[PDB]
Parts: C-alpha cells; structure tokens; sequence
C-alpha cells in the first residue's frame, strides 16, 4: 500500500480533492429532510433505468437502531461502507454503556470516519453525503455530515440534484408549528419541485423517526399520502 | 459409549448405543453419536463431547470446500486422513477416537478406526468405546466373511447389547446404519427389539 | 465536459466532475470478450443461457465453458477477463463455505451477493490495484420468496433482476426484454432472445444452459441433448 | 526513454533494460578462464591494478574443499553471493554430513538470484561468476549471468575482450579431455593471453590459478608459485 | 439454581427462581435469570453471573448485527452456533451452562449448552444445582404435545421441587412462554414464600446518637 | 526522477558515482608503508583564526595498533570508525586476540553497499588504514564503492593526482621510516596552499614493538625544521 | 485472603427521597493501625458517591481510573452522568481484568439527576451489577451489617430516620469486627443538601 | 503513459504490461505437445548457441511430479521458479488429502498463482508459458496450457512458441485420437524438423519425453535408441 497522502494543499490554500468530491455528491439523486415537532421525515428519489429491475431488492432509507435511520447522496457502494460502520459503532457503544447511542454521538464518530480518509496514505474521500436522523430525550434530530468530515445540525434541508431551489422551497414553507403529517406532505411536494415523469409509490422512499422509533413507509402508505396530495 | 463398524461386500454397518454421562449421572440418554460428514461417509465418536463435536465441524467444513472445488464425490481415505491430521496435531489436547465409515465408488465399503494419539489402520470390523472391552472375545469368536447385509445388522445389535449390558457407561438404544452405493439405511432399536 | 487534472486517468481518484475514469475502463475491458449471456427467472425456476465459441479445432471443449457451481443450490455466469472470473468464482465459493460453518445455514443469493460487491468496492478506493474486468450473474431459490437472480458490476453495484443480460449485446437484448415483458417456458424466451440479438440460428453445441426448479432446487446443467430437443421446438413451434 | 528505469517494467518488444544493464557491467571486467578434463578442474584469472603502487585484486575465491569461484563485475555482490554460498554448504555438511553436489548449488544460486529482477525499487546482482567443482560424477564447469540463467559448459571465458579465448577453446576443444593437469594449465594460460593488447605480457604479478581434482583440494596458486605453470610456455 | 426449559405442542416454556448467594449468605433475592437474546429467543443461565451475563449480551449484539444486515429474524441455530464455538474458544474457564431456546420459521427450538462447549437437542432440559430434583418431576409427569397451561404448571412443579429440595435455591418463580404469535413474561409468577411479620418496634428516636462533627453543603 | 538503485547504460550505479565525486572535494591525506612501519599525514583547512586547530581531527585510534585517515565527508565516517571500533573489540572478546588489519577492513567494507529503500545513500568517505599484525605494517585503502586494496604509498583527496605522481618517483623500497616523513611532508607542503607551519597539519605512525601514536607539537617543530 | 489485609467496611441505604452512604476510618496493615482518616467514600458527580473496601492499592487505583473515564464521558457528552451509566462503566472496567481482578467491591449510591429518584446498587469482585431496593453492604462484617439492616430497616425514611438507623447499624456492626471501625462517617444526600457527619466510636 | 504498470487500464480497457510479456514468450523457440489414446508426448527443440556448452544444458522439460511433466517456452528463470512452486503445490497436497493431485487441480493453482502477479503496480507479470501433461489409471491422458494472463485451458495437441501457426497447422492433420504413443513420438519429431528454419536458427538438437501406461504412469525422457529412430525417420522423411 501507498504510505503517502493523495490529498494535498493547493498554493491558495485548497483542498482540491475534497471540492472533487463535492462535485460529485452534487450530481447524485435528490434527499429531502425535515424536523417536526413530533418527528423528523426522510425522503428521496428512486427512479430506476429500466422496467426489468426489481424495485424492492435494494433500500435507501435504512435503520442504524432502533431509533436512528440514515439517507445520503452520491455513490452506492460508498453509502454501504458507511452504514456498516455505523452500526458496528452503534453496536460497541451499547456493549460499553448498556444505553441506546444518542444521535449527536454517532454522528460525531461517522464524521471522524470519513475525515480519517482525508489525511490517510493511498485513498480517496468519501463520495456521499449523509442525512441522520433521531429521538432522543423527548426530542427529535437531523443533521448532515459532508465528505470532508463536518457536521451540521439542521430543521429543513435538500440535497443532491437542484438542491438550491430545495433548500428556497423549504426556506418559504416551513415553520415550527408543523404536525408530522403535514411534513410529510411538505417533504413529498419538495420532492414533486424538479421531477421528471410521474412519480408513485414505487419511485419515491420514505421514512420517519418518531415516539416508537424508526420506520420505512411501506408502498400503501405512501399511495395513500401520493392520493391525499 | 460403545461404537462398532463391520465390512460386507458392497458397504459398512455403524452401530451406537446412547447413553451421555457426567460422573454417575445420566445427562443424556437419547445421544446421537452417527454424524454425516458427507453424503456417504459418516463417523462414530467417543471421548469429551465438545472435542468430537468441534473436530467433526470441522473436517465437514473442509471435506465440502474440497469436493466443491474438485467436482467430484470425496473419498473415504481423504476423511480418515483429515481427522487424522487434526487429531495428531492436538494430541495433547484433545481426548477423542473416532470410526470413520463409508462408500466411495474406487474401492467400495471401508472403515478406518483413529485412537488417541492420532492413528490410522483399516481393518475389517472395528470397535471403539469404553464399554468396548467386554465384547472382544464375542467378536473375535463369532466373525466371518462373506457375511451379507442383514447378518451384519444382526451382528452389530447382539455385540452392542452384550456391551450395554455390562457396562456402568453404555444404555439407551441401539442405533444401526447401513451405508451402500443406493444411499444410507438408519434404525432405532427400542427396548423391546433389544436382544436379551 | 471531459475535463482532467493531474493523475486522474491512471489511479482511481476524482477528476474535477467527480467521476472515476480508471473504473469506467473497467466496464469496457469486459467487452473485450466478446461473448453474451442471458439470464431469466419464472414462476417457479431460474435460467441461464450463454454462449459457447470454440475457435480452434484442437482445444478441449469440456474445459471451455462460463456456467460454475458456488454451492449446490447456487449458479454462475462469469462475462469478461477469464482469469479474473475463475478468481472471484474461487472467492465466491470460499466466501459461501465460511458463511455455511460459522452461521449454521445456508447462505441467501442476495447476501453472497453483497459480500462480493463488498470486496469488488475496496478496488476503486485503494490506489494500489485495479478493479477486476468481470460481470457475475447468480441465480438461485430460495424457500420463502422463490428464484432469484441477481447481478455484480466491478463498480461494486449489485442488484436484483427479473431479466437480465451481459456482454457485448447487452443494449439490444435489454430492448428485447422490455418489450417481451411489458412464465413457464423461460429456455424459450431466453434462447430466442439470443438468436435474435446474435442474428444467428444456435446449433445444439453452440450455447450452454442451466437451471434451478423448485421441485429439483439444485443446480444442473442440461447436455446437448436437452438442448437440441428445446432447439427443434423453437424450429416447430 | 521510459522503459529503462525500472526492473518490473516491460519494454514493447518484450525486453527489460535494466538485465542488460547489468549484463554491461559484467564485461567491463578482467579476463578469465576455466576448464576440465576427465580428472581436473581449472580456472585462471588475469589481475589488475590501479597503479604499480598498489596490489592486484583477488579473484579466486576459497567456498568449500571441492568448489572454488571466480568473479567478474561488481566486488561487493561478489562478497555477498561468496558468503551466501559457504552458508549453503556448511548447512548441507551439518546436516547430511556429505558433501554438496556443485549442480544443486548453481539452482540454489539461481533461485536467490532471480527474486531482485521482479520486485519494485531493487536491482539485479551485477555479477557474473565462473563455478569449478569436483564431486562423485566427475569435473564441473558452471557460467551464471545476472540475469539468474546459468550454463553448464566444457570450457568458458568471460570478462572484457573474452571473445577472442572462446575462439582458441572453440579451436581447440577436442584435445582437453585427454589432457593431463599441466597441459590443460598451458592450454588456459594460452587462452588467457590471447585476450591481452600486442605490448603486455604475462607475469607471475597478474596470473592467478585454481585447480581443484579427484585426489586433490581446491588450492590457490599466486605470485612464486605459478613460476612452475609459467616455465616452458610458448 | 434451578432453571428448566419444556416444548410444547406451540412453543417453548422456559422457568428459574430468583435467589443469589455468595457462600453460605444470601446476596441477592429477587435475582434475575432469564436473559433477553432475541424477539423470539430467550437464554437461562447457571453458574457465575458475570459470566453468563457477558456471554449473553456479546451474543446478543452479535445476532442484532446479523439480523440488520439480512433483514430476516434469526434462527437458533445461529445462536447456538456462536454461543458454542465462542465457549470451545475459551477452553471452559468460562463457567457458565446456559438453557436456550426460541420459535422461528421452522418451530420450536431448545437447547442445553454446558461450559466446555458441548450442546443438546432435547425436548426438555434442566440445569444448576437442583437440576436433579426437577428432573425427576419431568421423568414423572412428561408428555409430547401438551397445552400451554399444562406445561406451564409442569414447569412451575418443577422449579418448586428444585428450591423446597436444595439449599442454593429459593425465593420466587419466574416463567417465559415462547409461541409463534406471541411472547409472555411472567415477573413474577409465583411466590411460594413470604417474610414473618415483625413483632417489636426498635425505631431509634431522634437523639440516641452522638455526633463529633457536622458540615452543610447547600447545593 | 530514479531511483537509488538504477544501472547506468555503460553498467555503474549511478550514486556510487555521484559519492565518488564528492571525495574529490575533501583534504588531502597520504600514507606511507615502510618495513620499520607506517605513517598517515593529513591537512586541516583553518577557516579562521578564532577557530581552535585542536578541535579538528582527522587520524583516530581504531585500536593501539591500528589507526585510520579519512577524508570527504567528515560526518559520515563516524559511523564507520565506530563499527571498526565494535568489531575490533567483539573479536578481542571471543577469540583473545587481536585483528588483523584484512580483517577490520573487510569488516568495514561490508557496509559500503548495505543500503536502499536502514541506510539511505552511499557513504562518500574515504579511509586509510595503517596498522601492524603478525605479517607485518600494511597499509589498506578504501573507497565509497566497497572495493579494498592494499598499497605501498596512497594519496587521497582533493590533490591526489600530483600528490601520487610525486609518490611514484619517491617511494622505493628500502625507505626509512625518518625519511619517509621527510617526503610525505615534501609533498604535503608542495600541495598545500596555505604555509606549513606544525599547526595545519597532522602525523602519526604506528610501528612494531609500540603502540599507535600521535605527534605533537615539539616533534613536528623538530622535523618540520629540516624543511 | 487478600480481602482481608487491610479491612474495611461499607455501606448504602435508601430512605424516601434520599439516600445515605457509611464506611468506616481505618487502615492498618493486618493487625496494626497505621492511621484513622482513610478515605474510601469518592464523590462521582453532584449527587451521586461511590464506596470502595477490599485492598487499599486497588481502591485508590480502581478511583482515579473511574474518575479518568468519568471525566472524558462528560467532556464528551455535555452532561451529567446516570447511576445505571455509572454501573454499566464500573462492570466493564471491573471485568476488563478478568483472570487478574481488582480485589475491590463497588458500591454505588446517589440520585436521578433528572427525577431526583433514589438509586443504591452494588458490585461483585468481577463485575457483576445487583440493584437492589433496600439496602446493600461490602466488606469484612456484611454478616453483622446484614443482621442489623433487616431487623432495622423500614419502608418510606425521612431523613433523620434514616441517619438514626444507618449510624446504629454501622456502630454496632463494627464493634464485632476486629479490624475495622475506629470513627464511621456518615454521609445524607438529599435534593437541596448534602450533609456529612462523623459519629463517636470506640477506638480500641 | 498507460503502458508502464499492471495496475492501470488502458482508455479502451486493455491492460499493456500483460501483452508486453506475451511478446517475450512469441520470441522463443517452439515446444509442442501430444494428446493420445494411451498418453502425452513432449517435444521441444532447443537451440544450441555455442560449440562449448554441454549436451543437455538449459534443460525445458521438467519432472513436476512422478505422473506430471512439464514444458516450457520463454524467460528461463521465470520458468525456474514456476517449476519450484508447482512442486511444493503437489507436496503440500500430497501431505493434506494423502493421494497424488489431479492435474486439472495443480493447473488451477498454478493459474491462480500467475495471476496473482498482473494486479499490482509493485511487481510485473511473468513472461513465460508452459504445458503440463499427465496420465492417470482412472483420469485418462491430460493436457493443459497455462499463459502469462493466467489463463489454463485443456488441449487435443497444442504448440508454443515462434512457430506456433505452423505446428498448429500440422498437428491439425494427425488424427491423433486412435493412435498410441508410438506413433505420436515419430510424428512429433517430423513436426519439429519441418518446422525449424535452419536458415536463421543454425544450429538446434530435439529433446522429447512422454508419460502413459507403457510407462506404468511415470513422466519419463525418451530412451535413447527410440529417439534416434524418430530423429532418423523424420530426416528421411524431410529428405
């Protein structure tokens, strides 16, 4: 293996690799994510090139406990790296504590993971962006953690494809009386922004993070929401 | 425990009884100590239970990768030679003898007995066990070749009743399997169907 | 557009849109072939169909082939480089026995399948070797959900199918598919899929053929025969 | 331009530069000799020296009681390849008690020879080396180049301007295995001069000999005592 | 202790007491001994606690790991597996012998695993030190395919007999029934026994100490 | 860029010359052998008078009967002189008997070329050795690249080329000791730049029947006075 | 024994909204006194103590490796530590060294830093937890103490109950042990207050 | 510059360091080998390039194992070394599982192993081909080719070298499934000398071993009296 570090300064003081990966996060599928005061609602697009696919063999939208679900933008295979870490890290910190991680701690330990990668010998940074979201102590979370290894804690957010206009959208329709209902229903409009083709039950992901944990909407759930709408 | 394998042409008789002890008491007394490592090669086991199991787990894992890769049913020596690896190289661990007893295709029915310390010999009957030192004159006395398959059944269960009799560590029932080219034959003898 | 800095077409690192160059070359080494497979699954079984070229008259026909067993309920079609095939055929088969020792049971198809895209994804992040140019396609049952047929990319993608090809005219059969699905005689459809892609009527020992059933869950390969019985049913029918 | 740089790098027509590098710095060394009879074994070795205040180097090597060596090329892979050698045969000694046949040496020095040529960031062992043995199948001769190839020969030169010996060998192969031990030194002493320029000559300063045979040690003759060898030539 | 584990014709019942000693002296009386390794698979343990609750967390976090990944409820085969193979590892200085069991796509489940690293296949089970006391009850009154409520009375004979009949064993009952739509655990589900009631009154009035020294420490 | 270990076209590594350049820029050091025994002279290059001529010192003590003369770069031959000093006392230890000057140098050679990618490049230091064993004084000379050889008179350094022409006319050999200072003086001081003057120069000899020894002040004016 | 070499006595008991922790000043090398004011009670937050007896190496160790490892916890997180927390972290350190155990019995009292509920536990030489509702003791006369404790001890304590009873317990538990007693220290937590005290005993 | 390792893909996805070293296997001498009804036949010319070396020097058939032999074509060393690890493959077989290796096994791991060398940046691939032939009582007669990509392949008859469309060519008029060793080791010689240019390559000496049941199983050299009958033959013939 290479002992050298494949990240380095630029004479403007860069990290070119870093703005490389950016570059490509920005170029993958929309993410939706939204705070409530009940729970937080993750949504994304899952158009498919080809009706030969199985629609149902692989998930964005998945579970690290009980309590906390991921989504993220970029590339497949990277995101599945993540998630296995993630959920070993949730694993130990049970073992040590006897106590569910809080969110804030597994996001802290995801983002040193993806920084170790930035100032390492022979590898390349992450490639995806991720969304987190949790209940903890009563209340609920959401943060980002970028390729670079930073942090944010948010209450309405978009990413991916067109995000600007998302992140306008949510800016102009969000407030902090919202049921959990109506986020979703914001969540799925945000979604609709920007779309191409009819979208149905089988094209769109959801999932909640509420009193009795994590969830991923099944289909008739979702073709109930998409009929209200 | 007391463990028998006798020859015929054309395949093998395995024989246990089915009794597990811990000091004078009965833990288990419904044992099954016949394990398939393959399709058509199967072993007896005696000694500490954990490491006749472990090895068993073991070989099998080994002998499918093998056959996997070879595309071909694997041999009985191939088997004996595996236990007896293992067995050699944690003799001073391991408190296990095993019967090894199959068919392959080369060359028919064959059992191979592996002692304490790692041994292997063919032979034509084989007998294993603790309980195995009371029927040695019985077998030395009644044997004979050219026996076909059901005289060999009828001499496994008259040679493992004698020694379930007399033994403090043998009891239970007899179980019986014949091993041939058409597939394996397994019985249960109940305690009415026991010799007396 | 097309634009590159510094090493980002000889080690796998971002150039300044975010794309691996040296793993889209991978895709194309798989080309290099020059062969086709397809893979289909029914009601009740899954098939595979590749083809078979015997260029020279002195090479050993029973050691040619593209169909493998990992375990006996579980097959194979490897398209691409073929040392690079027989190498992760030989992972793959290790990768099942372990699971089968250490878990009690045997391994699903989806999840051999994650654990080969699992190793196929290190490649394209550490810049000290190249990914691997081969396409895998496993089919297998499995007893709650029935066939299974599942695809591996050298990206590290997987993904599961109702039909599916690879090779050099995968674009064609792809379009054939579509429109034939938009079962209970699969080999049919898969053979005829071939012929028309391949503009060639197929002889009975120019493809290979293997299947899964429900009622025979472990994996075979038909014989000429078989295949030349499917062939004159294709010529009557 | 870019293919010659490193040992692991393929030229496009299917050559590594850096093996014949190497192969350039064997015959840029002095001349020498070696060759056998039915009975004997014999290398002769031309030595040179810096200026007339200095000594002339070695080059005939002690390994063991029935094998001696020769060298041309760099001293301190030499040194290194010598030593590897005398470990070689005090284990076979200790171990087995007999010998070391002088053919499974020369594979053990190829097998460690060859692993440089293949790794990144080494090199080859720019040395080449002259074998002469005596074990239960009779005299032996033994050439190995840089590149891990060896040869098993009847008569071999190597070194600078060594082409013109191998003409007289090849001239006069048929009489060498009828020889008896001082003609066959005559016959190596005359390839030997025939590589040196028209105004020099051989002395018993620049010629050093190795004889090794059937009732007879590997011994080392220099300075005096090739007096004797030298006394009755041409 | 005393811990038993019965098959009936739906699932699995699964039984222990509550007392904890440390010699002769008794340490702890509402102890707890049946361990959660699953949402279908329960795990008794015997010998020393340390060990056995290690064992049993380690395992359990093992099998949540694996269910995540696959997406399916685990089997006890697996659990099994793991257990036995990581207690082989250790060469039996982990005293712990534990009673396992569950219902999964293939039935109910139950198995014996002892320190060293052996395992049975039984349709019922006992362990600690009155193990022999409640295997006689099960000798005597045993049949295949029995109800829930009679099993459940055949286990709670059998943990009475084990803590009226040995010293190490006491205090309360504890029951866990395992079936394919449901799971109950019963906390506690006997109590056989009870404290005397007190007789004087040697409540310390304020003053019948004497002090030294006294601080406040607002906070 | 290349790497350490890279054959040139003509079949030299091309470091090993690069080190060999650089010995050529060092102080001038010459060695004298004689049947009474052997004598080392080297320079000093004083920058500056506040600058101590003591603190320099370019002949050292391998053992009492063997001494060494370095020139190139000064730095590197501790690691040298240290080695030789390590093995000359391991053999004392073992065998119970001193080393043979053959031997000390072979010893030291051995690490010329131990290096690649632990040492990183040649060492570019080159090294007289003059002792006396059982076959008498000898002087030994060796260089960057790991080759060894022993001479009768050497000369090393920046001005070796006249200093060995001069040597070539000098030497015979039935040469006294007394008058083999005399000469390598003579050509120290045709040499040199700066004038001789018993404070820029160093001497020694080692001889059968005493041990290593250095000379000092007195001895150089007393000899120094014939010149 | 080696729980035995120098002694010791410790003990925990819950009342109604408060809790108190005793042990006993003393330490001594077998049967020689060295000094009195033996620290063996180490607060662990606001609200919240720990009580160490056994050898007197591994208490003071077993201390300032749980303080290390409490102190990164809450840079960490931002908060308070729980008492369940706090006994998880002792089991782990505790089992850690197994084969090669600290020769020292944990015992854990102090109050919910949220809901201010009363919490006592204790902890076995390698770990393992025994919350109990009650009372716990550890050291060399848990007999006495236990004796004491069962006939002493009542449901729903106001706090001077509370101190009346444990001072009792300990006095006279410790006056039958032959190398430990010589000064008891009290200590009452409570919501609003702690208060410490140290009683009159026999010092022969 | 996409040529200067074997970690690096070409921008039309072939790798160059591979085809680099096949190109010094195409500049070698020819080898042949014969598939029949009762064993395989070995057959080499090896190019003699001075009037001082030995016969039987720089030998290119090895014994691998009592029932396997081999052949080999390209960078001697490289197949020096190959010979070695084959031959601790068949020992370290023979001390697991206690019988002889299958061929078609020792061949995959040996694939395997020259596989292992085109993947990374820190080593080159070998640049050597060889043919491995075996006979067994229950597996029949066994041919197999291995190639610098690491690809193995089974074979009626197959040839290596410079000349392998010639041989190719003339082996592929044989009919070799109804005949025994015999024959084959007259046919293999005339192949040799029709397809050695005497022109260019001057001088050269054929070297030939068979295994099969007249053998008993045993990879043995020709005896020397049947070679010079074969070597007189194919003269004659060539005429």
């Amino acid at each position: 293996g290479y002992s050298f570090s494949l990240t380095t300064f630029s004479p403007s003081g860069k990290l070119v690799q870093i703005e490389y990966a950016l570059a490509a996060v920005a170029g993958g599928a929309p993410s939706v994510g939204i705070k409530a005061a009940n729970g937080v609602v993750l949504a994304t697009e899952k158009k498919q090139k080809s009706i030969l696919y199985d629609e149902r063999s692989v998930h964005k939208v998945e579970p690290i406990t009980k309590h906390i679900g991921l989504v993220y933008s970029g590339m497949g295979p990277d995101y599945r790296v993540l998630v296995h870490r993630a959920r070993k890290l949730a694993q130990q910190y049970y073992l040590v504590y006897q106590e569910p991680i809080p969110t804030a701690q597994l996001v802290q330990r995801v983002a040193s993971v993806m920084q170790e990668y930035t100032q390492s010998g022979g590898v390349r940074p992450f490639g995806v962006s991720l969304l987190i979201c949790g209940w903890n102590e009563g209340r609920p979370y959401l943060f980002q953690s970028d390729p670079s290894g930073a942090y944010f804690a948010w209450k309405a957010t978009a990413m991916g494809k067109n995000y600007v206009n998302g992140k306008t959208f949510l800016e102009k329709r969000y407030n902090e009386d919202l049921e959990l209902e109506d986020a979703i229903h914001t969540a799925i409009l945000t979604l609709k922004e920007s779309f191409e083709g009819q979208m149905t039950e089988d094209n769109i992901e959801v999932g909640i993070c509420n009193e009795a944990g994590f969830r991923r909407l099944t289909p008739t759930e979702v073709k109930d929401y998409l009929a209200a709408i | 425990t007391t463990i028998m394998a006798v020859q015929f042409d054309g395949g093998v008789v395995l024989g246990a009884d089915s009794r597990t002890t811990t000091g004078s008491y009965i833990a288990n007394r419904v044992t099954d100590k016949l394990t398939p490592i393959h399709d058509r090669i199967f072993c007896c086991r005696s000694g500490s239970a954990a490491d006749t199991q472990a090895v068993a787990d073991a070989v099998t894992y080994q002998l499918g990768f093998h056959s996997i890769e070879l595309n071909e049913p694997p041999l009985v020596h191939t088997a004996a030679s595996l236990f007896k690896e293992m067995c050699y190289r944690y003799r001073e661990d391991l408190m296990a003898g095993i019967i090894i007893a199959g068919w392959d295709p080369q060359e028919g029915g064959q059992g191979y007995s592996v002692p304490m310390g790692g041994m292997m010999v063919r032979q034509s009957f084989a007998i294993g066990g603790s309980g195995s030192s009371y029927i040695y004159g019985y077998v030395d006395a009644t044997y004979r070749e050219g026996m076909t398959k059901e005289e060999c059944l009828q001499f496994t269960a008259n040679a493992l009743a004698l020694a379930m009799e007399r033994d403090g560590s043998s009891g239970g029932v007899i179980r019986l399997a014949a091993i041939a080219e058409s597939g394996v034959e397994r019985q249960v003898l109940l305690g009415d169907q026991i010799p007396k | 557009r097309g634009s590159s800095a510094g090493f980002d077409r000889h080690i796998t690192i971002f150039s300044p849109e975010g794309r691996l160059y040296q793993v889209e070359y991978a895709f194309k080494a798989i080309n290099q072939g020059g062969l086709t497979s397809v893979a289909v699954r029914g009601k009740d079984c899954a098939v595979i169909v590749t083809q078979k070229k015997v260029p020279d008259k002195l090479l050993d026909s029973s050691t040619v082939t593209h169909l493998f067993k990992i375990t006996e309920n579980i097959g194979c079609v490897m398209t691409g480089m073929t040392a690079d095939s027989r190498s992760q055929v030989q992972r793959a088969r290790y990768e099942a026995a372990n699971w089968k020792y250490k878990y009690g049971y045997e391994i699903p198809v989806d999840m051999l399948c994650k654990r080969i895209a699992d190793i196929s994804q290190v490649y394209t992040q550490n810049a000290e070797m190249r990914p691997l140019g081969c396409c895998m396609i496993l089919i297998g049952i499995d007893e709650e959900q029935g066939p299974q047929v599942y695809k591996c990319d050298p990206a590290g993608y997987y993904c599961g199918f109702k039909a599916t090809a690879a090779g050099v005219k995968q674009t064609e059969s792809t379009s054939f598919l579509e429109k034939k699905v938009k079962f209970e005689q699969t080999v049919e459809t898969a053979i005829t899929c071939l012929s028309t892609v391949l503009s060639i009527d197929f002889k009975p020992s120019e493809i290979e053929v293997g299947v899964v059933t429900v009622e025979n869950p472990k994996f075979r390969i038909l014989t000429e025969a078989e295949i030349d019985a499917h062939l004159v049913a294709l010529a009557e029918r | 331009n870019q293919y010659d740089n490193d040992v692991t790098v393929w030229s496009p027509q299917g050559r590594i530069h850096q093996i014949e590098y190497a192969m350039e710095a064997v015959k840029q060394g002095s001349a020498t000799v070696g060759l056998k009879s039915k009975t004997h074994a014999v290398l002769v070795a031309l030595k040179r020296a810096q200026s007339e205040l200095a000594a002339h180097q070695k080059k005939i090597l002690h390994v063991d009681n029935h094998i001696g060596i020769s060298i041309a090329g760099l001293t301190a892979d030499a040194r290194l390849l010598c030593n590897f050698m005398r470990q070689e045969c005090l284990d076979s000694r200790f171990v087995f008690d007999r010998p070391l046949p002088v053919s499974r040496l020369v594979s053990l020095i190829g097998s460690k020879t060859q692993i440089p040529t293949q790794r990144y960031g080494r090199r080859p062992y720019g040395v080449g080396l002259l074998i002469a043995g005596y074990d239960d199948m009779g005299p032996h001769i033994f050439q190995t180049c840089p590149s891990a190839n060896y040869f098993d020969c009847r008569a071999m030169s190597i070194g600078a301007r060594s082409q013109s010996a191998r003409t007289y060998l090849e001239r006069h192969m048929s009489e060498f295995m009828e020889c008896n031990l001082n003609e066959l030194v005559k016959h190596g002493l005359r390839a030997l001069r025939e590589t040196l320029p028209a105004e020099q000559d051989l002395t018993t300063k620049n010629v050093s000999i190795g004889i090794v045979g059937k009732d007879l040690e590997f011994t080392i003759y220099d300075d005096d005592d090739v007096s004797p060898f030298l006394e009755g030539l041409e | 202790t005393t811990i038993a584990g019965v098959v009936y014709k739906d699932g699995i019942v699964l039984g222990a007491d509550t007392r904890a000693t440390e010699g002769m002296v008794v340490a702890d009386k509402n102890c707890s001994k049946i361990h959660f390794i699953s949402p279908n698979i329960y795990c008794c343990g015997a010998g020393t606690a340390a060990d056995t609750d290690m064992t049993t967390q380690l395992i359990s976090s093992n099998l949540e790991l694996h269910s995540l990944s696959t997406g399916r409820l685990p089997r006890v085969v697996t659990a099994n597996r793991m257990l036995k193979q990581m207690l082989f590892r250790y060469q039996g200085y982990i005293g712990a012998a534990l009673v396992l069991g569950g219902v999964d796509v293939t039935g109910p489940h139950l198995y014996s695993i002892y320190p060293h690293g052996s395992t049975d296949k039984l349709p019922y089970v006992t362990m600690g030190s009155g193990s022999l006391a409640a295997m006689a009850v099960f000798e005597d009154k045993f049949r295949p395919d029995m109800e829930e409520e009679e099993a459940k009375n055949l286990v709670s004979e059998a943990i009475a007999a084990g803590i009226f009949n040995d010293l190490g064993s006491g205090s309360n009952i504890d029951l866990c029934v395992i079936s394919k739509n449901k799971l109950d655990f019963l906390r506690p589900y006997t109590v056989p026994n009870k404290k005397g009631t007190r007789l004087g009154r040697y409540r310390c009035e304020k003053g019948t100490t004497a002090v030294l020294t006294e601080k406040i420490t607002p906070l | 860029d290349r790497g350490v270990n890279t054959f040139s076209p003509e079949g030299r590594l091309f470091q090993v010359e690069y080190a060999i350049e650089a010995i050529k820029l060092g102080s001038t050091a010459i060695g004298i052998q004689t049947s009474e025994g052997v004598c080392l002279a080297v320079e000093k290059r004083i920058t500056s008078p506040l600058m101590e001529p003591s603190s320099i010192e370019k002949i050292v003590e391998i053992d009492a009967h063997i001494g060494c003369a370095m020139s190139g770069l000064i730095a590197d031959a501790k690691t040298l002189i240290d080695k030789a000093r390590v093995e000359t006392q391991n053999h004392w230890f073992t065998y119970n008997e001193t080393m043979t000057v053959e031997s000390v140098t072979q010893a030291v050679s051995n690490l010329a070329l131990q290096f690649g990618e632990a040492m990183s490049r040649p060492f570019g230091v080159a090294l007289l050795f003059g002792g006396v064993d059982e076959k008498g004084p000898q002087l030994f000379h060796m260089d960057p690249s790991g080759t060894f050889v022993q001479c009768d008179a050497r000369a090393i350094g920046s001005a070796s080329e006249g200093a060995q022409s001069s040597l070539q006319e000098v030497y015979h050999k039935s040469m006294t000791l007394k008058e083999a200072i005399k000469s390598s003086l003579i050509i120290l001081k045709q040499v040199m730049e700066e004038k001789l003057n018993a404070t820029n120069i160093e001497l020694a000899t080692v001889q059968p029947g005493q041990n290593f020894h250095m000379f000092t002040k007195e001895e150089l004016e007393e000899v120094i006075k014939d010149i | 024994s080696i729980m035995s070499y120098n002694g010791g006595a410790v003990m925990a008991m819950k009342g109604k909204n408060c809790v108190a922790i005793a042990a006993d000043r003393r330490f001594g090398i077998q049967a020689q006194m060295v000094t009195t004011d033996f620290q063996k009670i180490f607060p662990m937050g606001d609200r919240l103590y720990i009580g160490l007896a056994g050898l007197a190496t591994d208490v003071q160790t077993v201390a300032q490796r749980l303080k290390f490892r409490l102190n990164l916890y809450e840079l960490k997180e931002g908060r308070q530590i729980k008492p369940y927390t706090l006994m998880s972290m002792v089991a782990n350190l505790l089992y850690e060294k197994r084969f090669g155990p600290y020769y020292t019995e944990p015992v854990i009292a102090g109050l919910d830093p949220k809901t201010f509920k009363p919490f006592i536990c204790s902890l076995d030489l390698i770990g393992c937890p025994m919350v109990t509702d009650d009372f716990v003791v550890s050291g060399t006369c848990a007999e006495q103490m236990y004796g004491m404790c069962e006939s002493l001890w009542e449901p729903n304590m106001d706090p001077d109950h509370l101190f009346e009873t444990i001072s009792q317990a300990m006095l006279n538990a410790v006056d039958r042990d032959a190398v430990s007693g010589m000064g008891v220290i009290v200590h009452i937590i409570e919501k609003d207050k702690i208060t410490t005290r140290t009683l009159k005993a026999r010092m022969d | 510059g996409y040529d200067l390792s074997a970690s690096t893909f070409s921008p039309d996805g072939r790798v160059f360091q591979v085809e680099y070293a096949m190109k010094a296997v195409e500049n070698s001498s020819t080898a042949i080998g014969i598939r029949c009804k009762d064993g395989v036949v070995f057959g080499v010319e090896k190019l003699v390039l001075s009037k001082l070396y030995e016969e039987g020097s720089n030998k290119r058939l090895f014994n691998v194992d009592r029932h396997v032999g081999m052949a080999v074509a390209g960078l001697l060393a490289d197949a020096r070394s190959l010979a070695d690890i084959a031959r601790e493959e068949a020992s370290n077989f023979r001390s697991n599982f206690g019988y002889n290796i299958p061929l078609k096994h020792l061949a995959d791991r040996v694939a395997m192993y020259v596989h292992a060398y085109t993947l990374y940046s820190a080593v080159r691939p070998f640049g050597c081909s060889f043919m491995l032939g075996s006979y067994s009582v229950n597996d029949g007669a066994q041919l197999y080719m291995i190639d610098p990509s690491g690809v193995s392949y089974g074979y009626w008859g197959c040839a290596i070298g410079k000349a392998r469309q010639a041989a190719k060519t003339e082996i592929e008029k044989l009919q070799m499934k109804e005949m025994t060793c015999r024959d084959i080791v007259k046919e293999v010689a005339k192949i040799i000398y029709i397809v050695h240019d005497e022109v260019k390559d001057k001088a050269f000496e054929l070297e030939l071993s068979w295994v099969g049941e007249l053998t008993n199983g045993r990879h043995e050299i020709v005896p020397k009296d049947i070679r010079e009958e074969a070597e007189k033959y194919a003269k004659e013939s060539l005429k």
